[PDB]
């Protein structure tokens, strides 16, 4: 978990990118939960993100 | 709708108890303090669709 607070006054805009392995020997190779995943949330956000392996 | 919105008016919020038995308009009225919605924060998925629906 990593959390950062606007303190700018100013609209913080963020970006992020989110894996999709092609196999799952490489979701285990460099992330080490095969049934990895991300969440990515703030007051009015609410998302989580799951990895699709084909 | 006074002191609520759309939102606050349809799921019910306490604070919108007043407008519960209105059953017809002619057209419908909010005003620039309509800040009773939406009483536990999350989404309304289709808000926009919702009033335009109404």
């Amino acid at each position: 978990k990593n959390s950062y607070v606007n303190k700018k006054g100013k609209e913080v805009l963020v970006l992020w990118g989110i894996h999709h392995p092609p196999n799952s020997k490489e979701q285990q190779n460099l992330y080490q939960n095969e049934n990895a995943y991300v969440s990515v949330v703030t007051s009015n956000y609410n998302r989580r993100f799951t990895p699709e392996i084909a | 709708l006074g002191k609520c919105n759309i939102a606050g008016w349809l799921l019910g919020n306490p604070e919108c108890d007043p407008l519960l038995p209105v059953r017809s308009w002619s057209y419908i009225v909010e005003t620039p303090n309509s800040e009773n919605g939406i009483c536990y924060p999350g989404d309304f998925i289709d808000y926009e669709e919702l009033r335009e629906q109404l």
